[PDB]
């Protein structure tokens, strides 16, 4: 995914492994976190 | 009494800063040059004239602004500079 | 550690070292079976001596 | 070589764009979208 970095203008491409239970498919490769449509996560 | 005074002075400091304007939006790439207008020898390189693309009242509008900074507050990245705080903490 | 912003970072799971197996728990079978037998007898005291 | 020169615009880690990268978005201020980069070898 494309996420911000130390500076607000520049962005970075990073990756992370996730468990199936934490990631919900949207729209084969496009996914979002299960918390995106219900609450901010800390 | 010294430990209590230390704790209370820090607490009052943080209480005073807590409600003030946050400057998180300023941790952006700066384009800085040297200030050379009527500069004494002792001050060469001490002031940086830094320009940046700042947000405005509206999120979809931007403004190009500049500010003078002291050398000690600005760290070179890779004329591109950042504030020294960008890799440590948010500044209020 | 992937930095998000000043003084803030997200911790991402990196590559797995070695084989990938699932999580599991091993419950002692004899102890569990004896424990359930005890639970059943105590339940029978409330539900009946001949209740399945 | 894969120079990643960003021939015209500000070069941000997810793209190049003539108008600069927006601090409050994942796009560019006026350009909205990011442009592909030119590469040399
Ligand atoms: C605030 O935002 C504005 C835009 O909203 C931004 O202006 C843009 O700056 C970039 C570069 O800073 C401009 O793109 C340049 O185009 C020229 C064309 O001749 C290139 O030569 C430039 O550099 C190239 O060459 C360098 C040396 O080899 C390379 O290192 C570099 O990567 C390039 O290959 C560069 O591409 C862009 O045109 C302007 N846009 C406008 C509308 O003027 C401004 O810089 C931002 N200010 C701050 C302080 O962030
Ligand atoms: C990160 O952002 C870039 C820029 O938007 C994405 O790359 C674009 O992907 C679309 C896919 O339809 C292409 O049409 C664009 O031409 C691409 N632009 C560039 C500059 O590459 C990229 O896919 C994003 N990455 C993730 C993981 O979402
Ligand atoms: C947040 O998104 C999840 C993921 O879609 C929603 O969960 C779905 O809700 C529908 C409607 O009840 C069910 O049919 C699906 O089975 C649920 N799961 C999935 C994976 O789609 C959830 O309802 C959404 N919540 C809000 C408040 O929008
Ligand atoms: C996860 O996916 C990435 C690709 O998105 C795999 O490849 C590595 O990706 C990183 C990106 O930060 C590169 O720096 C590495 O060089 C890539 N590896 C190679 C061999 O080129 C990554 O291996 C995948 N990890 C797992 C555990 O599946
Ligand atoms: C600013 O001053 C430093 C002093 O070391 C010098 O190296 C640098 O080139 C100067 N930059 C400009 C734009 O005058
Ligand atoms: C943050 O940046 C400064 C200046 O380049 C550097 O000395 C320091 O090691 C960096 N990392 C931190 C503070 O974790
Ligand atoms: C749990 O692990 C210990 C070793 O630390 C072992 O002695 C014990 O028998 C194990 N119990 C079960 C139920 O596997
Ligand atoms: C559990 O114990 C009972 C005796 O109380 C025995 O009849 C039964 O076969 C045992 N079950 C297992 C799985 O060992
Ligand atoms: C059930 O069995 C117990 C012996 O464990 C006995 O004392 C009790 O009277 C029995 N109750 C009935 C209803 O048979």
């Amino acid at each position: 995914f494309n996420m911000t970095t130390e500076l607000r203008d520049k962005k970075q491409k990073v990756y992370s492994l996730f468990y199936r239970l934490d990631v919900v498919q949207i729209n084969n490769k496009e996914y979002r976190l299960i918390n995106c449509n219900t609450s901010a996560i800390t | 009494m010294v430990e209590q005074m230390h704790t209370d002075i820090i607490s009052l400091w943080d209480q005073s800063l807590k409600p003030c304007v946050k400057l998180t939006p300023l941790c952006v790439t700066l384009q800085c040059t040297n200030v050379t207008n009527n500069i004494t020898d002792d001050m060469r390189g001490e002031l940086k004239n830094c320009s940046f693309n700042m947000t405005t009242e509206l999120r979809d509008k931007k403004q190009k602004v500049y500010s003078l900074f002291y050398r000690l507050d600005v760290v070179q990245i890779n004329k591109e500079y950042r504030l020294i705080n960008c890799n440590t903490s948010a500044i209020t | 550690s992937i930095r998000i912003g000043p003084g803030q970072a997200f911790y991402a799971t990196g590559d797995i070292i070695g084989d990938i197996r699932q999580a599991h728990c091993n419950v002692s079978k004899a102890t569990w079976n004896e424990t359930l037998g005890k639970v059943v007898k105590q339940l029978r005291k409330h539900f009946g001596n001949n209740t399945i | 070589n894969k120079v990643k020169s960003c021939p015209s615009g500000e070069d941000c880690g997810i793209g190049c764009c003539y108008h600069g990268c927006s601090a409050t978005d994942y796009g560019c201020w006026d350009g909205s979208s990011y442009a592909p980069y030119s590469y040399t070898y």
